[PDB]
Parts: structure tokens; sequence; C-alpha cells
């Protein structure tokens, strides 16, 4: 029931409640043991200048590229701070990424690496779904011959990271029920089994591919996937990768693809495989980011010129995209405090996408 | 009409008129039939006459009560020995019809009402289900499912068709 | 045995409605009919046991209420002094609007549509010819409806006043649905022949609506229904012919606007040409901003809300079921 | 041993009561509560004690304490039997029942064990599924055809266990017949099922249910819907079912070494945790002055709008009439034909990402009788009832059912458009008969509905056309569009001044500093204030009934003009709206016989509300 | 059914095999007092535990014992059963195929893959079994038969390690010389022309290689040739031609499967709620033949993504 | 047989077999050319079928 040492380890504020309970007895630990020696090497790993740009290249050594969006990938496992007021609140860490563009990119095989780290993973596709195919699962029992209710799809999702492949082809219904899991984060069960709101967090992320198997200019971005462009907004960051007709890079292509084939080994980059499973497990509980006065003045000065364009938008979840976003940066390195400076780079990563968008 | 069918009359000459709604899979009763003892040897023959649970098998040999010295100087043919010689033995039919009220006159509150039918000889076969007969019967009861609460049955006595 | 619920109008606020058996008895047989109150002077008992075997230890047993004088909580015909008394109004002269006059007062204006209500309900002859036809003793109404209007309350006053009216719905509010079939009983399980409302409602009026909401089914059944007076099945071993002399009122739903162009009712109504044929009197009603019968209907809503000549009711009843035989 | 000191249990408990009981002076109680007790029963003589828990504690310094709570099923008759000598001592058929209060540890469904059996430990929950009321003999008159055929006798406890072994008829011990029907003692009780509470299950986990007996005085307390505290006791039924579990199975394989001969009628045994209950509280003068002080100001109009929802920050409309769905019209009777109904609806329909969602929560969050759902994945019969059948031998028993138990509260329903045109139907009955019909396979039912329903559906396209109407906008039909009262269309545009104030709003809520910011009354005090307020009764008797009917027409003699925009055909109800809306504002108010005033805000109000709606 | 207790031999095609459980034959049973074991054989369905004891010196004296069975001193047996569809080409103009019960026990069981062309022989004995209980004419005897050797037609790859004489055949074919143009001519002769066609599909039949960087993703070493075309090639010439000469080949087309029917589906266990799964479930490590992609449902467009 | 259109309220016209739920019996259920063999057939609304 303990956590492996190898893939990733839960969060804490969801066993609070058998870690307020589970002293009574003697139990197992589920939590990964960090040891002593190994605390100043995290401490020597945190001194390192160019951590913002080793710790993303160490993550996916199979595709050389995406480092923004490989770095979304690990701030999407530094999300958030689950700010909780006296009454109501609860405002969790969650970031939510839809990616798209061209096939033979390898988007699926990123997310079954991501798959492999999530201690509870739940990987999807289209058209295998209903609207009661995510919940209440409700049926007839064998052995004691009764009718027993399920847990659904999304609460296997509690806790993790889900995964949705050709979000296109969904119904109505079907992405449906997205609209309350993106909002409030709860589930409304009704029926005759079990009329009681729950929640189920998870951290959602998807992909589909567009209309034209290749993105053509000359043609709007919004134009080009089949979402409704409020509902598409309504995401965190949303990514395009495309195909360039350079060949600067497709000379670095064959050789590094051809070294992962030949000479069957898996072999000028340190690559620590689990300094980093749980330096992200040590960076969960011990750090609270808090995003002081000094951000403020420029956070709002630049969310106004984000308003400024007018005539895809920007509305109240771009506000609250960013916040969660730069103390999750701040998460990284280990910051309990914001600086003024972190802050453009997360502006820049949305802008990574912006200067995508010239065509 | 059969919205009122009081105790008073219970097996008594009522007639009625109302819509046939399906007929039954004929089966078939005895009426005579030859029987042996599976140890003394014993024949005799059984004649009914309203055969509308009346009757059945005896449960002792019978060759006991004679009224012949030899024949009752010569064991226990017991339990009940009598089985069937099914090659010499007489037939008749039974028919289990369905009778629906007339839906043109009150059963406007309620769900509609029905009984449950069983005519003789030559009255199987006779009425395709549907049409608008008159029969005369007896208003009979039966046992069958601790109020001792049984449903009601008609007795069948001369069903006329309609012209 | 009857069974018996709650009464659900003065339930304490919050709480649930639950059952209890009444057994009947000689004199007691069939004084109710469903969907009513009685007045019930019971006896409280259980049944005595059903079969003791191992269960729970908790004794199980549910109780039973024997009744004795069952009442109504707090039918009609003439009579010599009634037939008599009768021919007194029925030699007048201005005894038409009179039946007017009494017919529905909440409803203020509309003279020609409420004469047209009570000489619908009010009957004809049929005079069939010798051998030959039959032409029709039934009056088809069409009433072209309009949101804005009380038009419901003219039929639930038929409902309340004529000897067999039957609201037939127009769509799955009523456990009615105009096309027979046979189905079995949930409360008992053989198979039951269930005419429709208009199998029902021979010499009767019926009352359905929302005929745009309509399907192809039941589109099917009122055209044969004006058509033949007679409705026959194919069902599963089983041909028929059942006979309906209903008579049809309407109320309808103009679509989109209240009164949509100058464009004639056939091409304001989304319905076809062979109903419209075998409706013969056409209710139209009127939604316009009137001066003089704003000031009429606004005052009248608030005289009905502060509260918080014609013949009664019981005399013109006794008047139709007397004259219509 | 165990004869002596559950006796000893038994005298030094009825040392304890027979002593002094509050310690406190003349200023406050002196002496003799559990004294007073009886004595106060002896002049309603009800046949029950109500003694506390705490006082128990004080004594014998927790030694007797940690003498009952641990097997509490060995402690059932002398508890009752030393009890029974005090009043006979002090008074004079007699019954009893023994309830506790105030447990000082309450725990949950998962912190219960086969160790905690017989023990006192308090469940909290949520009441589902209410059952009839039956009787329980525990009092068996059964003897044989033999003489003394009077043996009142056993199976008083959980066993139909009727004859005892040694009578001195001529009756034998194999000798048993059935118990006399007449002569006993009964008690009756009902049969909940609670379900376990949504704030404390974990990941993974869905809710749990669990049986719940209260017997004798505890019947009728219950309430499905509700958040209640127990008796600590428990017991355990046995169970049928747990076959093929699988396990090692016991069995009950008597000896044979004993007696020496010259068949095999054994058993088994597999039960289940079941729970019983004597006491239920149902939880979950000095500020009368205060509320003095809340209604003789003058302000608390506009106070109460901006005290509503510090969360969200923009228009004010909305809340005025969610706060109007908070406060009750008037529901009083008429003449014989069609009593008036009065409730208030309002429906809105706006843009995706908009924030909707707030105004939802806070709803849920605060008002009493209240239950969120975005139902989709719910049926059409979630919010009607549920035909259970054979929870006993024709147990009928009928579900809350997710519409009807918010009575005299808000029940908010999302995406209209999400749902199928059944539960429209089903939504227009309770909108127009409101009541609800039941033939579901067997028992017919009818039962009712008196709720207000909040609406948040979404536009087809997703956003507002301006040129084209509000009536080619919510995909649905007529009627249940005509039921609806009031719309409140929003859509938001960008200004610079208040840009930054929504940029400023936002993060200074995630400023978990000065998040303190503050509305003119607390919400437990407005909480008590629509208490207060529902005991107005307001009876219109103003001349200005006659003014209003002008009033009304030039709401149409300009409606006479200009059809083209979102037309109207303006309504009787539009009207009876604005009857009920002038209602709950003056009993914001504190205010009978309405001022007309009193309607010209709530004739604006309706006229701004199509403002929003004629574009 | 005058073949009973004879020695067989019959063909078909596996189909719904169940999953191997023990079999109990004999129980053993401690006394605990006199200290013996007691055994018991079965050989119907199912049977009773036994008396408290039947011991020679526990009997003859007032105080018997009381025994209980053990687990670990008891023989078991390997048992799972299947049934054997006809072979569809003896089969008379107007006929339904039938199937057939077979039980497998021992050393033979997990070697009967579902869909296959096996010849199974054995012995033909009845099982004591009637039908319905009014519809017993008095002796009614079911039958079944017991498996004793299997041998498959179609022989599976990555099951063999012999090459003596093995290579006594395959040296003949290096030997041979131009082999790897002689095979492609090889392979479905029977049409003329496209050689470099059935060239690429003779590479499709090789597939075969793989690699994983480890924790880390694999790679797929899998051709996904199409064909577009019409009419005149008779392209399905080749289609049924490939799948039968291939093992685990499954034919399919169109629309006679659904988008629930090629792949799983749950359905109610007989004797021994599992997941019963379609073609694409049967013919994984083999080559589906697929017929008019172009007709699909769209949602069964998705899973060949 | 007279038909108005193809439909009646509840009788098909043309030849309908129905299963039997008992016994799940394959028969003739009804229509109006089975009936009316040797007869006369009356429908009306051809065009509007």
């Amino acid at each position: 029931k303990v956590s492996d040492k190898r893939l990733d380890v839960d969060t804490s504020t969801i066993e609070q409640e058998l870690m307020q309970n589970k002293v009574d007895h003697n139990e197992v630990e589920e939590v990964r043991q960090i040891t002593d020696q190994d605390l100043a090497k995290i401490r020597e790993v945190a001194a390192r200048e160019d951590l913002y740009s080793l710790l993303a290249r160490s993550i996916a050594p199979s595709i050389y590229e995406l480092e923004d969006v490989k770095k979304g990938i690990l701030l999407q496992l530094f999300g958030g701070t689950n700010k909780t007021f006296t009454k109501g609140g609860r405002y969790r860490g969650d970031i939510n990424i839809l990616l798209c563009g061209d096939p033979s990119t390898s988007k699926s095989q990123i997310l079954q690496y991501v798959h492999k780290i999530t201690p509870r993973g739940v990987y999807t596709s289209g058209k295998g779904s209903s609207a009661v195919g995510l919940t209440a699962y409700i049926t007839r029992d064998v052995d004691t011959k009764q009718l027993v209710l399920e847990s659904g799809a999304l609460v296997l999702s509690d806790g993790g990271v889900c995964c949705i492949d050709e979000f296109d082809k969904m119904s109505d219904s079907t992405r449906s029920v997205l609209h309350e899991v993106m909002e409030q984060q709860t589930i409304s069960i009704a029926k005759a089994g079990i009329i009681t709101t729950l929640n189920a967090r998870s951290s959602i992320l998807a992909s589909a591919n567009p209309i034209g198997s290749r993105y053509n200019p000359n043609l709007p971005v919004t134009e080009n996937i089949d979402l409704p462009p409020p509902l598409l907004s309504r995401f965190d960051l949303v990514y395009l990768v495309l195909d360039k007709v350079d060949e600067k890079n497709d000379r670095e292509l064959a050789k590094h693809l051809t070294n992962l084939y030949l000479e069957d080994k898996p072999e000028d980059d340190v690559l620590p495989v689990e300094f980093l499973t749980m330096y992200i497990s040590y960076a969960k509980e011990h750090i609270h980011p808090i995003i002081t006065e000094a951000a403020k003045t420029e956070l709002v000065r630049a969310y106004v010129g984000m308003r400024k364009m007018g005539d895809i938008t920007a509305t109240t979840r771009q506000l609250e995209s960013m916040i969660r976003l730069a103390e999750a940066h701040a998460k990284m390195k280990l910051k309990n405090v914001v600086e003024l400076e972190d802050v453009q780079e997360a502006v820049r990563l949305i802008r990574s996408a912006i200067k995508d968008y010239a065509t | 009409p059969l919205r009122d069918l009081d105790s008073e009359h219970v097996s008594k000459i009522v007639r009625l008129s109302g819509i046939i709604i399906s007929t039954s899979v004929l089966s078939s009763r005895a009426t005579y039939l030859s029987i042996m003892c599976r140890n003394c040897r014993h024949t005799t023959s059984i004649t009914i006459n309203n055969f509308n649970n009346t009757v059945s098998l005896p449960r002792s040999c019978l060759s006991t009560i004679e009224s012949e010295s030899s024949m009752a100087n010569e064991k226990n043919c017991g339990p009940d020995p009598y089985i069937i010689i099914h090659e010499s033995s007489k037939f008749i039919d039974q028919q289990f019809l369905k009778l629906q009220e007339i839906p043109e006159l009150v059963p406007v509150g309620e769900m509609p009402r029905n009984l449950t039918m069983t005519c003789d000889r030559y009255l199987t076969n006779k009425v395709i289900p549907g049409t608008r007969v008159t029969i005369v019967g007896i208003y009979s009861i039966y046992n069958s499912k601790g109020v001792a609460i049984r449903t009601p049955y008609i007795k069948i006595l001369g069903i006329q068709s309609d012209v | 045995r009857v069974t018996l619920q709650e009464a659900p109008g003065t339930v304490p606020p919050g709480r649930l409605p639950r059952h209890r058996e009444v057994i009947l008895l000689a004199d007691l047989v069939d004084v109710s009919k469903p969907g009513e109150e009685v007045e019930v002077t019971g006896i409280y008992k259980n049944n005595y046991d059903g079969n003791l075997n191992a269960k729970n230890g908790f004794p199980v047993f549910a109780t039973i209420i024997e009744a004795n004088s069952i009442k109504r909580r707090e039918v009609f015909s003439w009579t010599e002094e009634e037939e008599r008394e009768f021919r007194k109004i029925s030699r007048d002269r201005g005894i038409i609007d009179k039946i007017i006059s009494s017919m529905a007062p909440s409803i203020y204006g509309h003279r020609d549509i409420k004469t047209a209500v009570a000489c619908s309900l009010f009957g004809g002859v049929p005079k069939n010819v010798n051998g030959k036809h039959s032409i029709r003793g039934d009056i088809n109404v069409l009433l072209l409806g309009d949101p804005g209007t009380a038009k419901s309350q003219i039929l639930k006053y038929v409902e309340k006043t004529a000897h067999r009216a039957v609201f037939a719905t127009g769509q799955g509010a009523s456990a009615v649905g105009l096309t027979a079939s046979v189905r079995k009983d949930p409360i008992t399980k053989e198979w039951t022949l269930e005419g429709g409302a208009l199998v029902l409602a021979d010499k009767g009026v019926c009352l359905i609506d929302e005929f745009d909401k309509m399907n192809d089914q039941d589109r099917t059944s009122i055209h044969e229904a004006m058509e033949q007076q007679s409705i026959s099945i194919s069902k599963a071993g089983i041909v028929t012919t059942l006979q309906a002399r209903c008579s049809i009122i309407a109320a309808a739903n103009p679509n989109g606007g209240r009164y949509n162009s100058t464009l004639p009712l056939a091409q304001n109504v989304s319905l076809t040409e062979p109903i419209l044929s075998r409706f013969d009197i056409l209710c139209v009603v009127r939604d316009l901003v009137d001066e003089e019968a704003d000031e009429r209907l606004a005052t009248f809503v608030v005289d009905s809300h502060v509260r918080s000549s014609p013949i009664p009711q019981e005399l013109l009843m006794k008047y139709i079921h007397y004259a219509r035989t | 041993v165990d004869d002596v000191t559950g006796e000893k249990v038994r005298e030094a408990f009825e040392q304890f009561l027979e002593d002094f009981s509050v310690q406190s002076t003349d200023t406050g109680e002196v002496e003799k509560v559990y004294r007073a007790q009886i004595e106060f029963m002896k002049i309603y003589d009800l046949n029950t004690i109500y003694i506390d828990y705490q006082h128990l504690s004080m004594r014998e310094n927790g030694a007797l304490a940690m003498a009952i709570s641990e097997q509490y099923y060995r402690f059932l008759p002398f508890l009752q039997k030393g009890l029974r000598r005090v009043v006979r001592k002090y008074a004079p058929e007699r019954v009893f029942q023994i309830s506790f209060f105030n447990l000082p540890t309450v725990h949950r469904i998962r912190d219960i064990r086969s160790e905690k059996i017989g023990s006192l430990l308090s469940i909290s929950g949520t009441v589902t599924r209410t059952s009839e009321v039956r009787p329980e003999l525990y009092k068996a008159s059964f003897t044989c055809d033999m003489c003394r055929a009077i043996v009142d006798n056993v199976e008083q406890s959980f066993k139909y266990t009727e004859p005892t072994f040694c009578p001195n008829p001529s009756c034998e011990n194999r000798a048993f017949w059935t118990l006399n029907v007449t002569r006993s003692r009964f008690l009756d009780w009902q049969k909940v099922r609670i379900q376990e509470n949504a704030n404390e299950i974990p990941t993974g986990s869905m809710p749990r249910t669990l049986d719940v007996i209260l017997r004798g005085d505890s019947v009728e307390r219950a309430k499905p819907g509700d958040r209640c505290k127990f008796t600590g006791v428990e017991i355990v039924v046995p169970d049928v079912t747990q076959l093929g579990l699988p396990g090692v199975k016991p069995s009950s394989t008597l000896d044979t070494r004993g007696i020496s001969k010259t068949s095999l009628g054994v058993r088994d045994l597999t039960y289940k945790i079941s729970f019983l209950a004597c006491h239920v509280i149902s939880i979950g003068s000095d500020e009368i002055n205060e509320l003095k002080e809340m209604v003789k100001d003058e302000h608390i109009y506009d106070k109460l709008v901006r005290s509503i929802a510090p969360a969200v920050f923009g228009h004010e409309a909305v809340k005025k009439g969610i706060l109007l769905q908070m406060l009750g019209g008037v529901h009083k009777s008429t003449v014989e034909g069609i009593k008036l109904r009065g409730d208030i609806n309002i429906c809105v329909v706006g843009d995706p990402s908009t924030s909707k969602s707030q105004f939802l929560k806070y709803v849920v969050g605060f008002a009493p009788r209240s239950v969120y759902t975005s139902g989709k994945a719910s049926s059409a019969a979630g919010l009607t009832a549920a035909v259970v059948r054979d929870e006993e031998g024709g147990d009928y028993t009928i579900e809350a059912g997710a519409l009807m138990l918010a009575d005299n509260g808000i029940c908010c329903i999302d995406e209209f458009d999400k749902m199928d045109i059944s539960d429209q139907v089903a939504i227009h009955e309770a909108m127009e008969q409101q009541t609800i019909s039941i033939a579901k396979a067997g028992i017919h039912a009818t039962l009712n509905a008196r709720t207000s329903i909040l609406a948040a559906a979404n536009p087809v396209g997703g956003r507002y056309n301006r040129k084209l109407s509000l009536r080619g906008n919510l995909n649905m039909t007529a009627p249940i569009m005509s039921r609806f009262d009031l719309f409140f269309v929003i859509l938001d545009d960008c200004n610079e001044k208040i840009d930054t104030e929504l940029a400023s709003h936002i993060v200074d809520l995630h400023m978990k500093r000065d998040e303190a910011i503050e509305p003119p009354f607390s919400a437990e005090q407005l909480r008590r204030y629509i208490k207060y307020a529902r005991t107005f009764k307001p009876i219109l008797t103003k001349e200005a009934r006659s003014y209003l009917v002008e009033k009304y027409k030039e709401l149409r003699k300009d409606d006479a003009q200009g059809f083209s925009r979102s037309s109207y055909r303006i309504t009787v109800r539009q009207l009876e709206s604005m009857i009920r809306l002038s209602e709950a504002i003056a009993r914001a108010n504190c205010v009978d016989e309405i001022t007309p005033s009193f309607i010209a805000e709530a004739y604006d109000l309706l006229r701004q509300s199509i403002i929003r709606v004629d574009v | 059914g005058d073949f009973l207790g004879q020695l067989i031999t019959v063909r078909g095609i596996i189909t719904r095999v169940s999953d191997v459980k023990p079999a109990v034959e004999v129980i053993a049973y401690t006394c605990d007092q006199c200290g013996y074991e007691v055994f018991q054989e079965v050989n119907s369905r199912t049977f009773t535990p036994l008396s408290e004891c039947t011991s020679e010196e526990c009997s003859q004296n007032q105080t018997k014992g009381q025994l209980f069975m053990s687990t670990r001193a008891s023989k078991f047996s390997a048992f799972q059963e299947c049934k054997i569809q006809e072979l569809s080409q003896q089969v008379p103009v107007g006929h339904i195929p039938r199937s057939l019960n077979i039980h497998v026990n021992g050393t033979l069981v997990r070697s009967l893959s579902p869909g296959d062309i096996v010849d199974v022989t054995g012995i033909f004995l009845p099982a004591p079994y009637t039908g319905f209980k009014a519809l017993k004419a008095g002796l009614l005897t079911e039958t079944y038969l017991e498996a004793q050797f299997v041998r498959q037609h179609k022989k599976k790859f990555a099951s063999f390690s012999l090459t003596s004489d093995v290579e006594e055949r395959v040296m003949e074919l290096i030997t041979s010389g131009d082999v790897y143009n002689r095979l492609a001519k090889s392979i479905a002769p029977e049409i003329y022309g496209n050689l470099d066609v059935k060239k690429a599909l003779l590479l499709l039949l090789v597939g075969g290689v793989d690699k994983r960087v480890g924790d880390g993703m694999k790679i797929r070493g899998d051709i996904n040739v199409c064909l577009m075309g019409d009419p005149g090639v008779a392209k399905s010439q080749l289609l049924k031609a490939i799948c039968k000469i291939s093992p685990r080949g499954v034919y399919t087309t169109g629309k006679g499967s659904s988008g629930v029917g090629l792949t799983a589906a749950v359905m109610k266990d007989p004797v021994t709620m599992i997941l019963e799964g379609g073609a694409l479930v049967l013919a994984d490590n083999g080559i589906c033949c697929i017929d008019e992609f172009d007709k699909m449902d769209e949602s069964d467009r998705t899973a060949i993504h | 047989v007279y038909t108005s259109g193809k439909g009646s309220s509840a009788a098909g016209l043309t030849a309908s077999v129905q299963r039997d739920p008992m016994t799940r019996e394959f028969y003739l259920e009804g229509g109006a050319m089975v009936l009316a063999d040797g007869g006369v057939v009356c429908i009306d609304e051809f065009d509007k079928m």
C-alpha cells in the first residue's frame, strides 16, 4: 500500500483523514521515507543554476523538443497551493492542459510515460465512453448476489491524472460532465442509488487532432478545432504542435533516433532517474508558496494589457491562470514566497503559444 | 351486467353477456377407463358424468370385498395400486375461455375486470374470441390458490352467438 | 380489501404519506370510487400470523384496520315537480342568452365561442337513413387557442358539468393514450384489453389538446375516429371493430406568433387539411391591447386576489340530462 | 462475583442519583435535579428519563464511567431494576426507557470494529428511507394445551423462543404452543437506514449505509435529510446472504462424547453489524435586542444587497431575487375552487465561463432545505420517488426523492438542455400541479411538491445573438418557459477601471491576508433575520391597488408598441408576479399594509428585467 | 450414438474455452482420536462430507471421534473444458453447425487456444444428466468426450527448438538459390503479376522486431499495408489466402462486426462474469484480414486509431 | 376492410409477422391483405401515405 520508490508519491492533502487517523493503531507508513544523507544532496541539486533547463530535458529522453511543454508537465506536478478558507474557499492546485496538432508527433508516447508516473493514473480514450460510463456503475453482485454500487472513472481518477484521447469526437453529454469538474471540482449523483454530491479531483489532460491533417496557414486557429471557443478558452493553457519545413534539426533527427535503436543498450547529460522522483515528493508538503504584495503590482499591470486585445479571447480564467502557474514555479527551487521575477516566463509560457499564433 | 354479482348469486342460474378475450389450448379429461391391481390382478371399470377434483383412484385392491369364498380365501395390493390401462379408455375436451366486460360503460375510474370460463364437449371449438355473445351460467366457486378467500368461476351452459 | 393512504393536502411540512389496509364487508361493498376521500369508523387489529420460521428475532406483525361505517367527507335525475317546473323555463324565448349567461361568468367576454360550446355538448340527432347511411349525430369543434387565455377553464367547466366527459390529455399526463392495446396489469398479470378514451367516451364528449405534439399513431386514430365512428384492431389473435360516437372539442396553440399574419388559418396552423375538413366550428381567440377590456380584466384579477339572473348550476345540469335523452 | 459486581454497579448507581445532583448555588439550580426528574415526570407520566453522562463523570473519578462504557449489553437489567426500586420509594403499569446524552466522543462508520460491540460510540450521518410504525412483542404468553396455559414468559430478547422448558403444568419441555395475542405489553418502532456524511468520505470511496431501529419513544423523531447524533449503544443482527463469501464458516456441531448410546440437527452462524439507539438529538432571548437593532434602521435594504456574496464582484439584481427567493410569500387561502401558490421562481441562462456556479454553491452553502445538483447522470426518477420493495414482507417503502426534500427551500438544478423531455413534463407537473403522481409497477401513489426551483442553463451557441430574441435561445417548450418568472441575462464587457477592479478583487481573495472583507451583517444573524421575517404575513390594505392597475397598464401601453424584439403576451401571471415580488420586499422591510413605493420599486424591477431581454 | 466406449478421432474449431481450476478427487480425513486417515472417493458432480468417524478402532467403542478434512493431503487434478464447433466443410447443404463438450484432465491442459484447427482423439463416454424434469422419458444419457491427445493443424510458432531434422529440409531451401524472389512467388501464386505487391506482403509476414529502452516505451515492430483500387484485381483472392496460411488469422468484414463486436464483452459464465473477447481479442499475435473499412462505424474507426 | 391510410389506431395494413411472447413462436400477426382475401380493399390517402 506504501508508495513505490520508482513512481510518484500521493499528496498529503487527501490522506490527511487517515493521517488524523492511524496514530491510534500501529500500521504501515504509506509515505516514501526520506533518508538523511540525500537531504543535502537534494539541497545540492537545489543550488544548481541550470535547474530550469536541466530538469525538463531529463524528463523524456526519447523526444527532443517541447521544452516549454515538458516544463508544463513538470509544473503540472508542482501544481498550485490548496487554499481553503475558514468557511468556503477550496481552491485546489490543479492545472489543465490540452495539446493538439499534427500526427507523427508521438503525443501518445508522451502520455503513456505520464501514465506510468501517476500513482492513480487513468488512461481513457474516445467513443468507448458514455455519460453513465464515468460514474455510478451500479450493478448486480455475484457471490453475495446483491445490487452493489461501484465507483466511477473520475472517482478512480480522484487524485492524480486522467488521460483522454481524440477529444474532438465526444458527444454533447460526454464533455458536458467536464463543465462541473473544471468549474466546481465536484460530481453530483442524484439517481436511485445515491442522492449526494461528491468531489473527485484530478489533473485533467487531453489531446485531439484537427480537421485537416495539416493545419494550413491563412486560416484562423480558432476555426480548425471543433470546440466551442468559450469552452476551448476555459482551459488553463492550450498548445499547438506543427511541422516545420526546415533542415537543420532533421540531420539531428536521424542521428538521435538511430542511436536509441542502434547498439541495443540504453545510454553529454546527467539524467537522474530517481532524484526527481523524491525531489517532487519532498517539495510537495514542505512548500506553501506565498504570493505577497510585490508580484501584485506587475500582475495586475500585465493582465489589463492582455485584456486590451479585443475586436480567441482572454477571460477571468486567465487571471486565475497565472497565479496558479507562478507559485507552481515558486514551488520549484524551494521558495515559500513569490518574487517579482519568475513572473515574466509565466507570461512567456502563455506567449510561447502566442508567438506560435502569427501565421 | 357483470358489475354486480353478489354472494346471493352463488350457484344459481345467472346469464350475462360480454367480450371474449382469448381461448386456451385443449386438454383432455377421461370418462371411462379399465384399471388393474398391480399385485392382486383385480380389474374394474369407472364411468363418470359430472366431471366438472371430483373423483380419483381408490386406495384398496378391493378384491378383499368379495361375496365369494374361494376368491376371498386366497397379501396386500397396498398402497394405492391402480394403474390405468390406457388402451381402452374414453376421453373428452376441456376449453378454458376467458371473458372481459364490455368497456363502453363504467370502467372509467377502475381497471376492467374479468372472469374464468370452462366449457363441455360440444361447446368447445365454437366461438372465435372477441364477439358479442350471451352465456347462461352457474356462478360456481373453487378453492385453490387464511381468510378462506376463494376465487369466482362460471359453469357454462348454452352460449349463443351473434347474428 | 381496499388500500388507503394519507391525505396529501394537509401533510405536516416535510413528512411523507404512508399506507394502511382496510377490509370491506357485506353491506359495505363498493361505496367508494378511486380518487376520493372517505370517513371510516375503524377497529384496529393485525393479522394473526403467517408461518413463523427462522428469521430475525424481532417480531414483524403488519396491522390491519377493519372499518364499520364508511362515509363521504363533508346521483342526479328528474322528478315530477322537476319535470313540471322544467316546462316553466322551456316555454320562454330569451333562454338562449340565459344559457350563455349561466355558462361561465369567470371568462367575461367572448359571446360567440361560449355559445358554440353551449351548442356542442347540447347534442345532435344522427337520423340514420334506413339501410343507406347515418351522417353524424356529433359536433366537431376546433378552437385555436393562445397563451394568455383562460381556455383551459372552459374545458374544465365541461368535465364538471357534463354527464360523460373525459379529459384525455395531450402527452402522457393521464393513464389513457387514445390507442387501444392489449396490456397486462401490474396489479394483476393477465392480458386485459384496454380501449382508448375515444373508446371510453362513446355517447360522451372527450377533451384533447396540443394536437401539434401528437404522434402519427395518434393522428391515424383521430383520422379513423371522425371517419366512420368505429375503431378496428389487429392484435395478437384478435380482430374486432369497436365503435366510438364521441364529440371532439379542441384547444390548439398558434405557431410562432399569437396571430401569425394576414395568411389564413390553414396557413397559420401546422396541422393538415383532412382534420380541418372534419372539424366544423373553428373558434379563434384574440390577444390585443384593448383599452376597455384591460380595465375590466385587471380589476377582475385584483378582485380575485383580494379574496385571500343565471341559472344555478344544479338546474342546468338537470336540464341537459333530461333533455338530451 | 459478577452477580455482586453488576449489583455493586447497581447499588453505587442507586447511591449516585439518590445523592445531590448539581453543585450550583441559589444563583441557578440548587439541588435534587434527578429527584425533580421523576417528580416532574409524575406530573406528566411519560415514563422515561433524561439523565446526563457528564454528572456521572464527576463523582467516581471515571472509575464507574469506565465501568459502564465497555459492556452495556451486560448491564441491561441492573440499571433498570434498581431505578424501579427508586421509583417505588418515591412514587407509584410502570415501564421504563433509559436515555443518555452528552457523549464527549463522536466517531464515524469507519471507526467501528467488532471490538466496539457492547460499548458506547456516537455516530452521525445522513438519514434516508424511513419506514412505517410496526410493533414488537417481547412478552410471550405461550403454553401448551395442558392446564397452565398462562406462561407470561421469555423471548423478550432477539429470538422467537416462546416456551420455557420447566413449567409445572402437565406440559413437558418439548410441549410448546402459540402465544396469546391479547395479554401482553408491546412497543412500536420504525426502521431507518442512515447514510454516511459526505464531509468525511475518503478518495475512491462511496458513502456507506447502515440500518438502525428506534424503539418506543424515539419513533418519529427521525427526518429524512437531517444530521443527528445517536445513543452510543450497538447491536448485531444475524445475516443470511453471506454464503460463498468465501471464508471458514463457523458451525454449531454439539458434543456427542457425553451420554453413552447403543441425527445431525447442527447449525451455523453468519451475522452482520447493525446499530441500535434510544436517544437521537437532531443538531446539524439575548439576541432579541440585537434583532431590534436590525429592524429599527432604514439602510438595511441597501445593506442586505452587498452582504450576500462577497466572493462575487459585480451586479446585484441576481442577488436581489435569490434573497427574495429566500423569503416566502403569503400562500393564503381562497375560495373553494383553487388555492393560490405562494412561491417565486428565478431561472437564469448565462454565458459559459461567467462564474454562475458561485451563485449555485452559495445557495446550497447557506440556506436551509437546500439541494444542489447538476443532474445529467441523474435519472428523471431521481427527483421522483423510487418504489423500493421487499425490505420486508410487503415493504412498499417510498424514498424521499431528490426534488421533494427541499420543502420550503431552494432546489437548484442545472443544465436544462442536457436533460430530456420526460423530466420537463415532470417538472411542469411540479410547476403546475405541485404534486407527484405515481403508478410504478403495482402500488399507485400520490406525492406533493412545495419547493422553489432555481435554474442554470446555457445558450445554444453558448453566447447571445442580440439580433435574435430570447425565445430563440431556450430550446425548450412554451409553458415551462411561460411558467418562469425572472430571467436575468448577464453578459460582460471590458472597462479599464472595472477590469482592474476585477483584477484587484480576485487576487485579494487569494491574498489570505486581508481576506476578511466585511459585509454589514454576519452570516448567522442574517440567518437569524430570515427566521424573524417569516412571521410577518402581509395584508395589502392600500388604495394604490387601483393605482397599480394603470401602473400595470402603462407597462403594456408601451408594450402595445414594438412587438419586434422579444414581444410578450403580457400576462396576468406577470401582473401576478408583481404581487409576489412586492410581498417579500416588505417582508424585508418589516412592513405590513404594503406602500406603493414598495410597488414602484418592484415595478421598475421587472421593467429593467425585460430591458435586459428587449435588447 | 453407437460409438460409445470406442476410441475415436474428431476435428473442428476450439470455441469458448473455459478456465483451468483444480478438480478434487479424493479427500483426506484426520481422526484426531484414533489417529487414522479416512479416504472418500467422489466420482459424482456433487457430494457430501461424512460422519464423525469410520475407523475400526473408534468402532466397537462408546466414544467415537469427530473428524475434519485436510487440504495438503488430498489429491487434486487439473481440469478445464471447451466446445468444438463443426468444421463447416462437410456440413450438408442446409444445416447449421452443432457443438460438443470435451473434458480435459491433467498434463494436456493449457495447450488449446480458442479458434483453431485441431485433431482431437479420445474415448466417448456418457454423463448422467437429463434435461427438464417433465421431458424425461426415463433413461436419458447426455454424452461427452475425454481428450487424450492433441495434434494441431497449423503448428504454432515460438514453440519449437529442434533444428536438426528441421534443417534437413531448411538447408535445401537455403541451398536452392535465389530464395527471396522465390518466396513471394510462392505465397498465393494463383493470380498473375503483382510481384512487388506480393513482395511487400512477404515482408508483412515477417514483422518480428521489437525494442524497449527500459523504464520507457516500446516500439511496435508491426507493418500496416493498405490497398486501394477496384475492382478487377481480385484483391479478396489474396485477403482470404493471407489469413489462411498465417497462424492466428481471423477473416473479418465491415458491418458483420460492430464497435462492440470485435472488442470484448461481458456475459454470465457457465459452469466454471468473465470478459468474452472479440476477433481482435482473438487474433492477437496474428494478422487480421479486414474488408471494407470505408463502411465501418465512426466509433469503429476510433478503435483502429 | 376499410382503411384510412396505412395506419389504423392499432391495426397494421401489410403482412406483419409477430413472434408469440409465450413459447417464442412465429405466426402471422395480421394486416389487411391476408384478411380480405377474395374481397374488397378500401384505402384512403394513397399519396398522404
